[PDB]
């Protein structure tokens, strides 16, 4: 639906019918947007951390950059000297082009997989199903966290569109 | 008097003191041997 | 009253779009 | 709809007070030499 | 002329030694039957 | 310190990872956790 | 370039693989036996497949007392 | 000079893995938090706290293992190994959920250590500590979700358990019980995370597609030198492109990169505030005017009333197994269900 | 020019106008306290401390006045329900007026310190530059804080020269202001022991006096002066923000879990009292003691105080509210009028059945009735076609003991079902829902709103601590890094010790 | 009265105005539903 | 700058800006009090938490 | 007292809109070069 609560309705019904949380393409999606947000904050903080002093203590440091100036406004060698010591030296991007390629690629690839998640659950190839996967020596079901998810999914399933189903299986 | 959980509290306190004590003793000893050269 | 309030804020945002685009501080090279 | 009556004044001041603060600062910036 | 036991050496092995032990454990588990 | 070519190490090490992960996927279908 | 021997130098040397052709499989086998002997179950208190329930029990042995919990698991375990 | 200065020297030596004063806190607590999680997910059950299997040893896979919270009857006990619950018994301690507070508390102090590391290194290399400042958002999320939220609730039991599927359950619980998607502080978090991912993608793509030709290779990565004075891409061309495509563009590179810090960091801080409210069940659960209209007018329906029916299903169908200490028995006839399903 | 988020930095080098700004802030806070008390006095109904106490009425500052001994109004009432009391000047109204007058005086002092900013006191005698000796200022202020802390404990809280503090029985039935003697044994550290609060302020005050004298007389070590940048007033802001968010987390915690300083007659019951059926257990204890002494069921339940029953009701649980459900609790379920009495449900066989109570987690909850062993015996079904436990099939009745409905029995299934729905909330009350146009939706109490604001503010002040601590320790690079910063200082291998030019190889 | 040497001019450029108004108006569009409730 | 009667009286209290004690001074003593305080906070926390349980200290409304 | 609910917003805007108009003009007068 084209609306805020309608979006939540679509998400909750999707989880009931496809177990999208247990689908690896949605998980890649989450890594895409969590990682995009992380690296956004990381890049922003590292460039901001290494701005070259061009201003006085009172004025905004943004005055230290003039639109269209040819010189880069931060010292990437200093930023990478910090970040390489935060992790280890080779985990850091010294090459700005490689860095900015990674900044583009990580969220774009993750969100591609998110889109493909929806587009393949569109044909009912659903998230992993481990309902009753663990069984004891007698045959008693030993629940896992997957089974608790299933119980929540059931509550969504039996309540959604409460007057629309006449037959026992929701087949689309 | 001294309850079992007070005894356990002392075990926790002493255990933490030892872990901290040994760590700083090892670090200080290592630092004295391998001195930076100026 | 609530509908009027929601549509008023939305309308102000669209007006803001127009000024932010067409009456922006022009970028100048240096 | 039975909405809260104070919602209108709450929203109006929420917009107007910080917006006028910014307008005051912007205009006195433009008028500086 | 390189040293052998360094800060890097310890950090590597505090991670690598348990990882191999654990991987041996998890491998054995693949043959447990109820 | 150089006698063993880096491409053989990378190939052998990569193959070991595939073997061990393959075993973990095999175990998803047999014994505990297999639902059977 | 901080003074330590490069990893590429290390993992392509014969001495490295002489050492670790012993240590790596030994750790792997030690971890295997930790499971295959059942010792992992007893160290961590994890139920074996025949130990989640008694034969006719239908109730899970949930801990319900904070300070007698240690004794509660001991009683649940002795009923198996 | 003295031993403190000698110790300071050795701590701050340039080496493959920088140690520092902050490392004395960071490395043990990070290692123990990670080791605790691997230990628990490999070997440790949740039978006695949740009635759940949760380890590889029991047959779980990477998606369903967890280190689970202690039983609700533990309350907010610190659950120290030497404490009055386990009394030094390592095995009992694992069965009681001791690994959960172990991971949460060492994890918290590890996070303190990591942010101290960011300050300490920034100070040593001479940069402003905005990276540490940005890290305050991860810390606000961790502290609000794993500490404040359960501290407002009945016990650690209702904190997130440390596992993939366990976290998914936490999401779904928050929908059904808290109507968390309706919460304006969560919505701001979503905007900050999604807007952050957008900024990440659009900035990386823009730089890469306004590069100057600084080499002859068709693969353009080699044509950069970190010490070079010149911008590697054209800010003027990027600005014109976005001005004509989208209507507005960045023109100040310092503002751009500050904005990239600001957006996801502020989003996470906002979500943390909403969770502090949920610690007290102080939810954005309902719109009173919707409920008054819907109660009096049985033909009035919105997507908001539809979602509450879903929440009511989640609560009734998940609570007996999700909250076993409550001993819920809901006879079939009381379960909310639509037609047929 | 200064950007908008930096305008207040003009005070950093101006001790006189910093004091003026602090005076103005103090004037506003005192002025808020006075206005808030007046607004509460204009809206507070004092006529029923049993079923309409302050915490049902959205009262936020009234309990803080009561906590420390202000319990009466100039108009003759007291919050313990007395009439015709003489509070003297220090009634709620006198407190409000005193804060308003303080606000005005502080405002005037701010004007003076703003105009006459250039006092020779604020100039370093040697350099002529603005200068504050922050280490000695700390000693002076800490010594003063110690004195006041000691006096508060030794005189006000003891009743030796002062009114004492609010104390109550474990079930919040007989609260009043009393003198409290200090507790010097280990029970003084029990959060529910009020004597520990007295002992705290005596001992902490004396420690503050001694430490204050130390900080007046001993200069900071050079090592610590340099490391904490003790010539920089922003270091004080950093550590002060840290102390303040520590304090704010503590008061959030003691408000939510309860202590001798967050009494339930002033702030309402806690959520944990519902979780543990704290009041239900005490009610049941009294009823079984009444029965053992030969009382009838009606007499036993009629001996239960309405105030005790009212605590055993989920509408007073602070974990039942909503972020945007504003106002007093009375705006939700209504103004409580009377206990209806204890509902006892029975099936046609005459077995007593018990309604399963609603846990705080649940916005809605089914109606399920069990026997004394927890076996399900009746419910209100959703689907009807396979119902087995309906009140109609099971012949469920309800009889009331105590309260308005004492001695009455209901058998009409819709009426019985209506009382069972109320019983999931605990004891059943009659409410006036008209006076406030109450909407029937639960709200939290002052205990909940206090906890929320202070945990939120505490978390935000963590960011403030991080920000100003960073500004303090990195002041030399606030405008950026050195334009001719040595590349060898950030690359690997040139220096043995990171960032130490004297350790180059 | 002698002039205070700590005074500074304050600035807000047009972009900051547009950014601030956007923040304010969007926050209002978001929170207004909850104010009306 | 303006002298006042009150300013002249308070002047010595704001005269030692920048004055320090040599070296580490009382840092060791300060560290001792910091450690005692840390143990103290740990004690009251564990009493409140019911991790430390003492005779005659019933952490409940019932005391 | 049953007052008109719009009385509050009417009074608030009546004060604020023209007061702010004057404050804008005053402040930008003060900031002009002297
Ligand atoms: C950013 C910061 C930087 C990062 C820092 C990261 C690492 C720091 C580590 C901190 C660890 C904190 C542990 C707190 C444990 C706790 O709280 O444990 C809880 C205990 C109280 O114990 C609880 O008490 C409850 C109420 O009991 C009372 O009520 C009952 C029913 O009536 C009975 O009468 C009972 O006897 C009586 O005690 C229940 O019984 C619970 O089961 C029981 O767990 O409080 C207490 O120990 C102490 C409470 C006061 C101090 C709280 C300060 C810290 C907490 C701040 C957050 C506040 C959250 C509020 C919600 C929002
Ligand atoms: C610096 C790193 C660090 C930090 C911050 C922590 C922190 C913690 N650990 Mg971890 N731990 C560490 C390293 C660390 N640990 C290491 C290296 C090991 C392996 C040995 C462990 C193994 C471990 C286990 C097995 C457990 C913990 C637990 C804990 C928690 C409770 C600790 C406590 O109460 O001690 C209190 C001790 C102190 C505060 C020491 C301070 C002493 C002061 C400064 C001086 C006082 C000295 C004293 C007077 C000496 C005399 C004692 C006498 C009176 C008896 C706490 C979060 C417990 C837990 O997580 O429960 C869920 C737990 O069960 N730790
Ligand atoms: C002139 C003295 C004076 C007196 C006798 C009062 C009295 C009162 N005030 Mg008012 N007030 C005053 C001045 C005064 N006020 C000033 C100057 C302000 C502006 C800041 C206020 C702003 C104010 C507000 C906003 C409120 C009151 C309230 C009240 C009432 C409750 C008091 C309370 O709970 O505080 C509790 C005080 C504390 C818990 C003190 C915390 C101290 C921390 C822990 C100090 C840590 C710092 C220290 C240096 C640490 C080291 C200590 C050392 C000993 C070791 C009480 C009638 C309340 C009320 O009912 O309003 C109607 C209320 O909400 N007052
Ligand atoms: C510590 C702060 C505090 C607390 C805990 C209380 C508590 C209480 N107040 Mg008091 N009050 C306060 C301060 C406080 N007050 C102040 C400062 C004023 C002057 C405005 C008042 C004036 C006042 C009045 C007039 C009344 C109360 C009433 C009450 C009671 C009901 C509260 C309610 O419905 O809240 C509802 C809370 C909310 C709706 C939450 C608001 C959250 C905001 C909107 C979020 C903003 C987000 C922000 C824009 C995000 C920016 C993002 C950006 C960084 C990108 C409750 C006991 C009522 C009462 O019953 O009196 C008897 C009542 O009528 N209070
Ligand atoms: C004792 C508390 C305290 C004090 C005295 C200061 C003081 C200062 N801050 Mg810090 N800060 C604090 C806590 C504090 N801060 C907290 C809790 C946070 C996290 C929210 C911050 C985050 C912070 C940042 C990110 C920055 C500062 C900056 C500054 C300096 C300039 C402030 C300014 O000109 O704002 C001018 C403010 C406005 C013109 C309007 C602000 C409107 C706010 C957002 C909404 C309305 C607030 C409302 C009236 C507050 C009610 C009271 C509240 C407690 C309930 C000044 C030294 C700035 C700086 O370092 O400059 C060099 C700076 O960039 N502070
Ligand atoms: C300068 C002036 C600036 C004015 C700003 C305008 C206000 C905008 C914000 C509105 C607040 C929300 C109120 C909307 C609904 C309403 O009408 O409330 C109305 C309520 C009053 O409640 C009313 O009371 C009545 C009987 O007294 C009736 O019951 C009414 O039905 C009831 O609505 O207003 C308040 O309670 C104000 C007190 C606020 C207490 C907040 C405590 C916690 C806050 C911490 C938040 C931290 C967030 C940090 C995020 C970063
Ligand atoms: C029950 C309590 C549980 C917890 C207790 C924990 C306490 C111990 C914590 C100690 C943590 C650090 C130990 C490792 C340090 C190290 O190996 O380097 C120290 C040097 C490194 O060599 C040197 O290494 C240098 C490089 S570097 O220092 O490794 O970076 C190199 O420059 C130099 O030439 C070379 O000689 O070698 C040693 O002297 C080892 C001494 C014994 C260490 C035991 C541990
Ligand atoms: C799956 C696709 C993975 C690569 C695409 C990642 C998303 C692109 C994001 C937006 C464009 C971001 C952008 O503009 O990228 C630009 C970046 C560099 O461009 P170059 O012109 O230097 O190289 C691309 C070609 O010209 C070949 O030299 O592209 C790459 O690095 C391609 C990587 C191929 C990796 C191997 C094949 C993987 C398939
Ligand atoms: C808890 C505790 C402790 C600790 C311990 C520890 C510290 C441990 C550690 C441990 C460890 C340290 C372990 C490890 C493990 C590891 C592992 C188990 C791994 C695995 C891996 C894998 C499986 C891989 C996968 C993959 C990926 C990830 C990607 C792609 C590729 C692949 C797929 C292959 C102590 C004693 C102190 C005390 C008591 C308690
Ligand atoms: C001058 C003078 C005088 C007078 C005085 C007066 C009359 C005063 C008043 C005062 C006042 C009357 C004051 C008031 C104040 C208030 C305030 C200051 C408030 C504030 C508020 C706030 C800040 C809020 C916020 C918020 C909101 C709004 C929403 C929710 C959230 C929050 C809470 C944040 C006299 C006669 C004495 C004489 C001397 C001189
Ligand atoms: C209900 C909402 C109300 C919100 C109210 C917000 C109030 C905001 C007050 C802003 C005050 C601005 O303060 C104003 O700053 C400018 C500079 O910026 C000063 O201007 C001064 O500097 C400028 C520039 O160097 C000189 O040209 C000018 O001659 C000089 O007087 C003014 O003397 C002062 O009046
Ligand atoms: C139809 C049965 C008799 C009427 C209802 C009896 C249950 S009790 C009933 O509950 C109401 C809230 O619904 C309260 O507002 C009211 O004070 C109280 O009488
Ligand atoms: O290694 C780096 C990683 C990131 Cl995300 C950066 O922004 C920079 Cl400048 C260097
Ligand atoms: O429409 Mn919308 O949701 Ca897809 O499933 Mn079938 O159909 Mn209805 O149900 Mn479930
Ligand atoms: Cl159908
Ligand atoms: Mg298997």
């Amino acid at each position: 639906p084209l609306g805020i609560s309608g979006t939540f309705n679509f998400m909750i019904v999707f989880q009931a019918e496809h177990n999208i949380l247990m689908h690896p393409f949605h998980q890649l999606g989450v890594a895409g947007v969590f990682g995009g947000a992380l690296f956004c904050a990381m890049h922003g903080s590292l460039v901001t951390s290494s701005l070259i002093r061009e201003t006085t203590e009172t004025e905004s440091a943004n005055y230290g950059y003039k639109f269209g100036q040819e010189e880069e406004t931060y010292n990437i060698v200093a930023a990478h000297g910090y970040f390489g010591r935060l992790i280890f030296q080779y985990a850091s991007f010294n090459n700005s082009r490689s860095l900015h390629f990674f900044l583009a690629a990580w969220p774009v690839v993750g969100v591609w997989f998110a889109a493909l998640g929806i587009s393949t659950m569109a044909f009912n190839l659903n998230g992993f199903n481990f309902n009753h996967s663990v069984i004891d020596a007698k045959g008693n079901v030993i629940n896992t966290w997957a089974d608790i998810i299933n119980r929540a999914n059931l509550g969504m399933e039996v309540m959604h569109e409460r007057n629309a189903h006449n037959f026992p299986l929701d087949l689309a | 008097t001294i309850t079992p959980s007070l005894k356990g509290f002392f075990i926790g306190l002493l255990s933490g003191a030892v872990v901290l004590g040994l760590t700083f003793a090892v670090l200080i000893a290592i630092s004295q041997i391998d001195k930076v050269q100026r | 009253m609530e509908t009027i309030t929601y549509v008023f804020i939305f309308a102000c945002i669209i007006a803001l779009f127009f000024f932010a685009i067409f009456f922006r501080e022009p970028p100048r090279i240096t | 709809m039975e909405v809260n009556q104070l919602g209108l004044i709450a929203t109006a001041l929420f917009v107007l007070v910080p917006s006028v603060f910014l307008i005051i600062l912007y205009v006195q910036t433009e008028s500086q030499q | 002329s390189y040293p052998i036991f360094t800060v890097r050496w310890v950090a590597v092995h505090t991670l690598a030694v348990p990882t191999i032990f654990f991987l041996g454990a998890i491998a054995a588990m693949q043959f447990i039957q109820r | 310190g150089g006698r063993i070519p880096l491409w053989i190490v990378a190939t052998v090490a990569g193959m070991g990872v595939i073997v061990i992960v393959g075993l973990f996927f095999y175990g998803a279908y047999a014994g505990l956790g297999s639902s059977l | 370039t901080t003074g330590e021997r490069p990893f590429s130098d290390i993992i392509t040397s014969v001495r490295y693989w002489v050492i670790h052709s012993i240590t790596i499989p030994a750790l792997f086998i030690a971890g295997w036996l930790f499971v295959s002997t059942g010792l992992a179950y007893d160290v961590f208190g994890t139920p074996r497949p025949d130990s989640y329930y008694a034969q006719e029990q239908r109730s899970i042995p949930l801990v319900t007392d904070r300070f007698e919990a240690k004794q509660q698991v001991e009683t649940f375990l002795e009923q198996l | 000079r003295g031993w403190f200065d000698i110790l300071d020297d050795w701590l701050k030596r340039d080496r493959f893995v920088f140690v520092g004063w902050s490392g004395i806190l960071l490395f043990p607590c990070a290692y123990l938090a990670l080791g605790g999680w691997l230990t628990g997910t490999t070997f440790v059950t949740s039978w006695y706290t949740h009635g759940l299997a949760s380890s590889y040893l029991e047959g779980c896979n990477f998606l369903t293992v967890a280190v689970s919270t202690p039983a609700n009857s533990m309350g907010h006990s610190l659950l120290l190994l030497w404490g009055p619950e386990a009394q030094g018994d390592f095995t009992r301690w694992c069965q009681l959920g001791g690994l959960w507070t172990f991971i949460a508390l060492h994890g918290a102090f590890g996070l303190i250590g990591f942010m101290l590391r960011q300050f300490e290194i920034a100070r040593l290399v001479g940069v402003r500590p905005y990276n540490a400042i940005a890290f305050s958002a991860p810390i606000a999320v961790f502290v609000s979700v794993f500490l404040i939220y359960p501290l407002g609730q009945s016990s650690w039991f209702f904190a997130p358990s440390f596992g993939v599927a366990a976290i998914f359950r936490f999401l779904l619980f928050f929908q059904g019980f808290h109507n968390w998607t309706l919460n304006p502080f969560h919505m701001m978090g979503v905007a900050g995370v999604l807007g952050g991912a957008l900024l990440c993608a659009i900035h990386g793509a823009t730089v890469e597609n306004t590069l100057f030709q600084d080499g002859e290779g068709a693969s353009t990565f080699r044509a950069f030198n970190p010490t070079q004075a010149e911008e590697t891409y054209s800010m003027v061309t990027a600005n014109r492109f976005w001005s004509q495509i989208f209507g507005i563009a960045f023109s100040n590179k310092r503002w751009l990169h500050f904005f990239m810090l600001f957006v996801p960091v502020t989003g996470l801080w906002m979500s943390a505030i909403g969770v502090v409210g949920l610690a007290l069940n102080l939810r954005s659960y309902d719109f009173i005017s919707q409920e008054i209209r819907a109660a009096e007018d049985p033909e009035f329906e919105t997507f908001y009333t539809k979602n509450l029916l879903l929440n009511e299903g989640i609560r009734a169908w998940m609570a007996p197994q999700d909250q076993p200490h409550e001993n819920f028995v809901f006879p079939e006839e009381v379960l909310p269900r639509g037609n047929a399903l | 020019g200064l950007p908008w988020y930096r305008v207040h930095t003009v005070l950093i080098n101006d001790p006189g106008r910093l004091i003026a700004a602090h005076l103005m802030h103090t004037a506003l806070v005192a002025g808020w306290a006075g206005s808030m008390a007046l607004y509460e006095l204009a809206t507070f109904d004092p006529s029923d401390p049993v079923l309409n106490p302050m915490w049902r009425q959205g009262m936020f500052v009234l309990p803080f006045m009561a906590r420390l001994g202000v319990t009466g109004s100039w108009s003759g009432w007291s919050i313990t329900g007395e009439t015709g009391i003489d509070p003297g000047f220090w009634s709620f109204e006198g407190v409000a007026l005193a804060h308003i007058v303080l606000s005005g005086l502080l405002f005037l002092a701010a004007c003076w310190h703003w105009v006459y900013w250039d006092l020779e006191l604020f100039r370093d005698p040697r350099t002529g530059e603005p200068a504050l000796d922050l280490p000695k200022m700390f000693g002076i202020h800490l010594f003063l804080a110690g004195l006041l802390c000691f006096g508060f404990g030794a005189f006000h809280l003891t009743g030796l020269f002062g009114p004492g503090m609010w104390v109550s029985d474990p079930y919040g039935l007989t609260g009043s202001v009393q003198p409290v003697a200090p507790e010097w044994g280990p029970d003084g550290f029990n959060p529910y022991n009020p004597g520990g609060v007295v002992a705290h302020h005596i001992a902490a005050g004396i420690v503050g006096i001694i430490a204050g004298l130390f900080h007046i007389l001993v200069r900071p070590p050079q090592r610590l002066y340099k490391a904490l940048r003790m010539g920089n007033i922003e270091t004080v802001l950093s550590s002060s923000i840290a102390a303040v968010f520590f304090a704010a987390f503590v008061v959030a915690g003691t408000m939510w879990y309860g202590s001798a300083t967050t009494p339930i007659e002033l702030f309402g019951p806690t959520r944990y009292q519902w979780d543990s059926s704290y009041f239900q257990q005490e009610i049941n204890r009294r009823v079984q003691a009444s029965l053992a002494s030969g009382a009838t069921l009606e007499e036993a339940w009629s001996a239960i105080p309405e105030k005790l029953a009212f605590y055993d009701y989920i509408g007073n649980n602070p974990a039942k509210g909503g972020l945007f459900r504003t106002g007093p609790m009375n705006k939700g379920d209504g103004i409580a009028q009377a206990w209806k009495g204890h509902a006892v449900f029975r099936n046609k066989e005459g077995e007593e059945l018990f309604v399963r109570r609603m846990p705080a987690f649940f916005e809605s909850f089914p109606v399920i009735l069990t026997d004394k062993n927890g076996v399900v015996k009746a419910d209100i079904p959703f689907r009807r076609a396979e119902s087995k436990y309906s009140f109609e099939q099971q012949g469920v009745t309800v009889s009331f003991y105590g309260g308005e409905l004492n001695g009455q029995t209901f058998t009409d299934p819709p009426t019985v079902k209506s009382y069972a729905r109320k019983a999931i909330f605990g004891e059943i009350f009659e409410f006036d829902t008209e006076t406030l146009n109450s909407d029937g939706i639960f709200r939290t109490s002052p205990r909940g709103w206090f906890t929320f604001a202070h945990a939120v503010f505490a978390l935000l002040f963590f960011f403030g601590h991080i920000w100003h601590g960073a500004r303090t320790l990195f002041r030399d690079v606030f405008s950026g890094i050195d334009p001719e910063l040595s590349p060898e200082q950030v690359e690997w291998g040139f220096y043995q010790k990171v960032g130490d030019v004297t350790t180059r190889k | 009265m002698e002039p205070n040497p700590n005074r500074q001019p304050v600035e807000l450029n047009r972009t900051s105005l547009y950014l601030g108004l956007l923040l304010i108006l969007v926050l209002a569009l978001l929170f207004s539903s909850y104010f009306f409730n | 700058a303006r002298r006042t009667w009150l300013g002249d009286i308070l002047r010595p209290l704001n005269s030692e800006y920048g004055k320090v004690a040599p070296g580490w001074g009382t840092t060791p003593l300060m560290a001792v009090f910091m450690g005692l305080f840390l143990v103290f906070l740990l004690i009251i926390l564990e009493i409140y938490n019911s991790t430390l349980i003492l005779d005659g200290v019933n952490v409940s409304w019932k005391a």
